[PDB]
């Protein structure tokens, strides 16, 4: 009967008596006469049309609809799109957990450069080690100014930028002259470096290590590939 | 100043002295100072000045007591040792998490926070993600299935990042640097 008089009902209209459907809790039905986006869009929320409230997003104009929505989507579990949207927000936290979570390092490139605009040093780091990549976690620490810890990586996993960096670090502590301040050497003197001859580089472990890098290191698994990195890692590794 | 046997001709309190330990840089003093300083901010600066002036085996004490956990964590992971990383791991998981596990993880394989997670996070989706490369994806789907599941799509991630790095023989971690006031 009412449908009769449904044509004989705009804007506001449905809007108000819409509230007292969502009140009926016919909120299917709510959400056919839905008429803001707004409330669309909260409806949409408890509604949960997945694809059906992007649309009504469209462009949704909002991060803070992808960042509400964002996790409505995930709690739906509806995820590829979620990644789509929350990637679309590109609201970095959350989407990080899922992605770290099954692992990616596309999602890690994206997120690199990502990690270069983030702002506080930490987080970049992470990635550029979680990438696997020294050379990027040494760079960015290029422009922090993280030097003495610069030095600590660039010691441990050998990339022998210790003789690099170590020299404009001590420039620095050069500028900021006493000779104790200054501190001095590399193959040999206050350090032997190479002449030390102990744990942070060469070619053998090396090259099994090259292939290592690409197989997974296994032991029961799934589609998503191994790497472990425990007790044997260590055996071999010091081979 | 000239030289800190200037500070031995004169100097005096606690809090003057320590005025001298950053003002000579003092760090004799410092250290004695610093036991007795505990005006934390004064020592929070510091020990990673004493690591800048040297030693990192001090330095780590200092951190120690200063919450820098993470931080001597951090130093290390660096090294290319194990342990350590993992009691602290476990004594800051011991202290609650919801971001912070993952700490644990890279430079591992094997996690057990695994076992807490799920607790955390309990939706078997995080238990799968993170379960089926030991073997063990199925543990994940049990209670997915008991729950009555909720999955149903997921996003790229598939393990694609390379948590590799640190040290095989010849050219160090630095457990301990040396170096030279030369």
């Amino acid at each position: 009967m009412a449908d009769k008089v449904l044509p004989t009902i705009p804007k506001e209209q449905r809007t108000r008596v819409a509230h007292f459907l969502e009140k009926q809790g016919f909120k299917q039905q709510a959400l056919t006469v839905s008429t803001d986006p707004e409330h669309r869009f909260e409806l949409a929320l408890q509604l949960g049309e997945l694809k059906i409230a992007y649309q009504l997003a469209v462009e949704a104009e909002s991060e803070q609809k992808w960042k509400q929505l964002a996790e409505l989507a995930i709690s739906k579990c509806q995820f590829s799109l979620a990644q789509e949207c929350l990637h679309h927000a590109q609201d970095y936290g959350g989407l990080l957990l899922l992605a770290t979570a099954s692992g990616n390092a596309s999602m890690v490139n994206k997120l690199a450069e990502g990690a270069e605009r983030d702002g506080k040093n930490n987080v970049a780091f992470m990635s550029y080690f979680l990438q696997g990549k020294l050379d990027a976690c040494l760079e960015l620490l290029i422009r922090t100014g993280r030097l003495p810890e610069a030095a600590f990586l660039a010691r441990t996993y050998l990339p022998s930028q210790v003789s690099r960096v170590v020299k404009l670090w001590r420039e620095n502590l050069s500028k900021v002259n006493q000779k104790a301040a200054e501190s001095l050497a590399d193959p040999t003197e206050y350090e032997n470096l190479f002449p030390g001859l102990k744990e942070a580089f060469v070619v053998e472990e090396w090259v099994k290590e090259t292939h290592a890098d690409l197989w997974p290191a296994k032991q029961y698994p799934l589609v998503t590939p191994n790497e472990e990195r425990n007790v044997m890692e260590e055996a071999k590794g010091f081979q | 100043k000239g030289y800190p046997e200037v500070a031995l001709h004169f100097v005096k309190d606690e809090k003057t002295r320590f005025s001298l330990a950053l003002e000579c840089g003092n760090i004799e003093i410092a250290l004695e100072a610093a036991k007795a300083l505990d005006d934390k901010n004064c020592w929070e600066k510091l020990g990673e000045v004493a690591l800048l002036q040297g030693n990192h085996q001090i330095v780590e004490m200092c951190y120690q007591r200063t919450k820098n956990f993470d931080k001597l964590s951090f130093l290390y992971l660096i090294t290319g040792n194990l342990e350590k990383l993992r009691k602290m791991m476990k004594i800051a998981e011991i202290r609650k998490d919801m971001s912070g596990h993952y700490q644990n993880a890279l430079y591992l394989g094997d996690v057990s926070e695994r076992v807490r997670i799920l607790k955390n996070c309990g939706q078997k989706s995080l238990a799968y993600l993170s379960a089926a490369t030991h073997g063990l994806d199925e543990e994940a789907e049990s209670l997915k299935e008991t729950f009555d599941p909720e999955k149903e799509t997921i996003p790229d991630i598939d393990p694609n990042a390379k948590l590799l790095q640190p040290p095989a023989p010849i050219m160090p971690l630095d457990t301990n640097w040396p170096l030279l006031t030369v």
